[PDB]
C-alpha cells in the first residue's frame, strides 16, 4: 500500500515491520519485505539504518550486529522480545555451523551475556558443558555387466 | 495471454515482484497458438519467464526459457541453435535477452562461451574473464566502467541492486572451488588465500561464515590448535559407466 | 676479479668512469685501482666537473694545468659551435644543421652537461632527413645520454619510438642494441619477467655499446632464474637451456652457466653457494647492485618451492644441517619468505618440522572424471 501510494508510506511502521521481519530469519520474510521497498525508501533514516542492521545478521555477523545495534534505540523499546527473538535465529545457526563452541565466545555472540543468561539459552536448546558447553551387491554386478556389454559393443 | 505478460511487464517497470510473480504463475498457456500465431511471441514469453527466474532466486528456469527463446549451450556441452524464424527486430531482441541471460546463464554452471556472441566485444568477454580470475579487483571495476549498461527507467534502477548482489554470489565461488579435500590444513595457507579477499579479519571471520554457509566445510575452525581440519563411491562409479555408455549410444546411432 | 680487464671490458665511456666511481664508492673508499683508474682515465677527457672530483681528496692530486686547457679549449669550442650553428640556422641546409645539433650534443656530452646534451641531441628531430638514420641514430643518442642520467622510462619511450618507427633491418643488430637499453630499463625499473626476456632474445655478435658482453649473459642469467611467477620450465628450460644463441654469452662468464646448470638440475646448494662466492663482485655491478639482494632470496624461494612441493612431509632440522647452509639460517630465510606468501610452507621452527600440502580426496578424483565426461558429452552434441 506504501508503494502504491507514495503520500501514505509511514516511517515508523514501515521500520517495525522490518524489525519484525527479522525476527523470523531465517525465513524469508526479510528479503520479501525489501522487494516492496524502493530503493529511494530503503536510503532514507532509520530505514537505511535497519537494513544496515539486517545486512549484519543475514551474513552472520552477530558481535558486530550487537556492536553496532544502539540497545536504546526508540523503536525497538516496543519490539517485545526482538533481542530474543534475534538470539533464537543465532541459535539456529549455531546449532548448524559448531560441533563445539566456547562458552565465551557464544555469550559474545548472544549479546554479552552474564553466565546466569547464557545458562537459558543453552537449556533451550539442549546445550551441555563437557570440558566447555556442550553442543554437538548383487545388482551393482548385474550393472557392470550391462555396461561392460555396451563397451564391447 | 500476451496482454498479460505485457501488463505484468508493465507493472514490473513500475510494478511490486510478487503481483508480477503471480501473474506468470497465471500467465503460461500452450505453446502451440503462440507457434502458429506468430515466431516472436514465444520469445517474449521466454524472456518473461527468464525475468521472473531473474527475480527467482533459482536461476535454473529462466535458463530453460531463455534458451528456448534462444540456443543456449546444453548439459553434457552440446550447442543449441535456436530458429532464425522470427521478425529480425524480434532477433534483435531475443540476441538482447540472451545478453540479459548470460548472467542467468554464468550462474547456472560454466564455463567461458562466448562463440555465438561477437568476439570482439569486451563488455562480456573482458567479465568472463573477471570472474576466470577470481579477483575482485577486476571485477569492480567492470561494473564501474560499464555503469551504462547497468543503468539502462533510471527510478526504476536507482541503485544498481541486482548487479551487485550477483557480484557478491560471485565472489565466493573461487574459495568453495578449493572445496577443502584436505583432512588437516595449514592456517597460514588459508590467511594467505583468505587474506586476498578484501576483509583481512574475513578469515577469522570469513572462513567460519563459509561454514555457515555450508558451500565449503571446514574441520577443527576456532581450534585452540587454529588448525583446520578436512557404497557411495560405487554408485558415482556407476553414474560415470552410464554416461559413457550414452556417448557411446549416440556415437553409434550417428 | 682484476679492474683492468673489467674496465677494458666496457666500450661505453660511462661504464669506463662511471663504474671505477661505483666500485670505489660502492665497496671501499680506501682502495686505489677505483681511484687512480679513474682519475687517469678522466685526464684523458674534456669534463673537469669529474676531474675536478678527482682532485678532491680520495682522487688523484689536482693539476691546474689540466683543468685551465680543458676549461679554455672548451670555451672556445662552445664560440665556434655557437657561431658555426648561427651561420647553419640562418645556408639553409637541414643536414649542416643536424650536425650543429649533434655536435652541440657531442660537445656537452663530453663536457659532462648532461642535460644538454640530451636538448640539443633531440633538438635534430626536426631536421632528420630520415626517420631511420636520422631519427633512429637521434634515439640511440637520447638512450645513452637518458642511461646515463639514470631516467630508463625515457629509455623505454625512445626505444618505442625507434623500434615503431616504420623502416626496420633485420641484418642490422640496432635490433640487438634497442634490445639491450629495453633490458636495461626493465631491470631498472615480484620479478619483471621483462628484462630476462629481452637479454635472452638475441646476440648481434657485435660489440653491445650499452651492455657488456658478459653483462647480459649475468642479467639475462639471474633475471630469468628468479622469474618463478612468470618463468615457465621453457623459460628455464626453453628460452635459457635449450637456447643456443644466448649459450654464446653464457660460455663468457662460465660461474654463471654452471650455477644456472646447478639450478636447473636440482642442486640448488651448489646454485646458491655459487652465488654466495660471486655476491660480493656483483655488488660492485652499476647496474646489478640495486637488485642483488631481491634477485637472490627469489632463487632461494624457488628452490624451497621445489623442495617443497615434491615433499608431502619436512624434517626440517635434518633440512638445515644437511642443507650445505646454516639450519637456523635457512629457517629465518623460509619465515621471511612465508608472509609473502611466496611459499605455503606449514612450519614451526622449534619443532624442525615441517608440511606442505597442496571421502573428500576419493570424491575429487570422482568430480574430475565426471569433469572430463562433461567434456565428451559437448563434444557429441557439437558433433550431432
Amino acid at each position: 500500500l506504501y508503494q502504491f501510494n507514495p503520500a501514505f508510506f509511514q516511517t515508523t511502521v514501515t521500520a517495525q515491520i522490518l524489525l519484525k521481519a527479522l525476527t523470523n530469519l531465517p525465513h524469508t520474510d526479510f528479503t520479501l519485505c525489501k522487494c516492496m521497498i524502493d530503493q529511494a525508501h530503503q536510503e532514507e533514516r532509520p530505514i537505511r539504518q535497519i537494513l544496515y542492521l539486517g545486512d549484519l545478521l543475514e551474513t552472520c555477523h552477530f558481535q558486530a550486529f550487537w556492536q553496532a545495534l544502539d540497545e536504546n534505540m526508540d523503536l525497538l523499546e516496543g519490539i517485545t522480545g526482538f533481542e530474543d527473538s534475534v538470539r533464537k535465529f543465532i541459535c539456529h545457526v549455531v546449532g548448524i555451523t559448531y560441533q563445539h563452541i566456547d562458552r565465551w565466545l557464544l555469550a559474545e555472540m548472544l549479546g554479552d551475556l552474564s553466565d546466569s543468561q547464557l545458562k537459558v539459552w543453552m537449556s533451550k536448546y539442549g546445550w551441555s558443558a563437557d570440558e566447555q558447553i556442550f553442543i554437538c551387491x548383487x545388482x551393482x554386478x548385474x550393472x557392470x555387466x550391462x555396461x561392460x556389454x555396451x563397451x564391447x559393443x | 495471454y500476451f496482454s498479460l505478460v505485457g501488463l505484468l511487464r508493465l507493472h514490473s517497470l513500475l510494478g511490486d515482484y510478487y503481483q508480477a510473480i503471480k501473474v506468470l504463475e497465471n500467465i503460461e498457456l500452450n505453446k502451440k497458438s503462440m507457434y502458429s500465431r506468430v515466431p516472436e511471441c514465444q520469445v517474449t514469453t521466454y524472456y518473461y519467464v527468464g525475468f521472473a527466474y531473474l527475480m527467482m532466486r533459482r536461476y535454473q528456469d529462466a535458463i530453460r526459457v531463455f534458451a528456448n527463446i534462444l540456443l543456449y549451450i546444453q548439459r553434457t556441452k552440446s550447442m543449441f541453435q535456436r530458429t532464425t524464424y522470427k521478425y529480425e527486430m524480434i532477433n534483435k531482441q531475443n540476441e538482447q535477452m540472451h545478453a540479459l541471460l548470460a548472467i542467468a546463464l554464468t550462474m547456472y554452471p560454466m564455463r567461458i562461451d562466448e562463440s555465438i556472441h561477437l568476439q570482439l566485444r569486451e563488455k562480456y568477454g573482458d567479465k568472463m574473464l573477471r570472474m576466470q580470475k577470481g579477483d575482485p579487483q577486476v571485477y569492480e571495476e567492470l561494473f564501474s566502467y560499464s555503469c551504462p549498461k547497468f543503468l539502462s527507467e533510471p527510478f526504476l534502477q536507482q541503485l544498481k541492486v541486482f548487479s551487485d548482489e550477483v557480484q557478491q554470489q560471485a565472489q565466493l565461488s573461487t574459495i568453495r572451488s578449493f572445496l577443502k579435500l584436505y583432512t588437516t590444513m595449514p592456517v597460514a595457507k588459508l590467511a594467505g588465500f583468505l587474506d586476498l579477499t578484501e576483509q583481512e579479519f574475513r578469515i577469522q571471520l570469513l572462513v567460519f561464515k563459509h561454514k555457515m554457509k555450508n558451500l565449503v566445510w571446514t574441520s577443527g575452525i576456532s581450534a585452540l590448535d587454529g588448525e583446520f581440519q578436512s557404497x557411495x563411491x560405487x554408485x558415482x562409479x556407476x553414474x560415470x559407466x552410464x554416461x559413457x555408455x550414452x556417448x557411446x549410444x549416440x556415437x553409434x546411432x550417428x | 676479479y682484476d679492474l683492468t680487464t673489467r674496465i677494458a671490458h666496457f666500450l661505453d665511456r660511462h661504464l669506463v668512469f662511471p663504474l671505477l666511481e661505483f666500485l670505489s664508492v660502492k665497496e671501499i673508499y680506501n682502495e686505489k685501482e677505483l681511484l687512480q683508474g679513474k682519475l687517469d682515465l678522466l685526464s684523458d677527457t674534456n669534463m673537469v666537473d669529474f676531474a675536478m672530483d678527482v682532485y678532491k681528496n680520495l682522487y688523484s692530486d689536482d693539476i691546474p694545468h689540466a683543468l685551465r686547457e680543458k676549461r679554455t679549449t672548451v670555451v672556445a669550442q662552445l664560440k665556434q659551435l655557437q657561431a658555426e650553428t648561427e651561420p647553419i640556422v640562418k645556408h639553409g641546409f637541414r643536414q649542416e644543421y643536424l650536425d650543429t645539433l649533434y655536435r652541440y650534443a657531442k660537445f656537452q656530452y663530453e663536457c659532462g652537461n648532461y642535460s644538454g646534451a640530451a636538448e640539443y641531441l633531440y633538438f635534430f628531430r626536426v631536421l632528420v632527413p630520415a626517420t631511420d638514420r636520422n631519427a633512429l641514430s637521434s634515439l640511440w643518442g637520447k638512450l645513452a645520454s637518458e642511461i646515463l642520467m639514470q631516467n630508463w622510462d625515457a629509455a623505454m619511450e625512445d626505444l618505442t619510438r625507434l623500434k615503431e618507427t616504420i623502416d626496420n633491418n633485420s641484418v642490422s643488430s640496432p635490433l640487438q642494441s634497442l634490445q639491450q637499453r629495453t633490458w636495461l630499463i626493465h631491470w631498472s625499473l615480484k620479478g619483471r619477467d621483462n628484462i630476462i626476456d629481452l637479454f635472452l632474445y638475441q646476440p648481434q655478435y657485435l660489440n653491445a655499446i650499452q651492455t657488456m658482453c658478459p653483462h647480459i649473459l649475468r642479467y639475462l642469467t639471474t633475471a630469468v632464474i628468479t622469474n618463478k611467477d612468470v618463468r615457465k620450465r621453457r623459460q628455464v628450460l626453453k628460452d635459457l637451456v635449450k637456447v643456443i644463441q644466448q649459450e654464446s654469452y653464457t660460455y663468457k662468464d662460465p660461474i654463471t652457466e654452471f650455477v644456472e646448470c646447478l639450478y636447473v638440475n636440482f642442486d640448488f646448494d651448489g646454485a646458491q653457494k655459487k652465488l654466495r662466492e660471486c655476491e660480493s663482485v656483483l655488488v660492485n655491478d652499476f647496474f646489478l647492485v640495486a637488485c642483488l639482494e631481491d634477485f637472490i632470496e627469489n632463487a632461494r624461494l624457488f628452490i624451497f618451492e621445489t623442495f617443497c612441493r615434491i615433499h608431502q612431509c619436512i624434517s626440517i632440522n635434518m633440512l638445515a644441517d644437511k642443507l650445505n647452509m646454516t639450519p637456523e639460517e635457512a629457517e629465518r630465510w623460509i619465515v621471511n619468505l612465508i608472509r609473502n606468501a611466496r611459499l605455503d610452507a606449514k612450519i614451526d621452527s622449534k619443532l624442525g618440522h615441517v608440511v606442505m600440502g597442496n571421502x573428500x580426496x576419493x570424491x575429487x578424483x570422482x568430480x574430475x572424471x565426471x569433469x572430463x565426461x562433461x567434456x565428451x558429452x559437448x563434444x557429441x552434441x557439437x558433433x550431432x
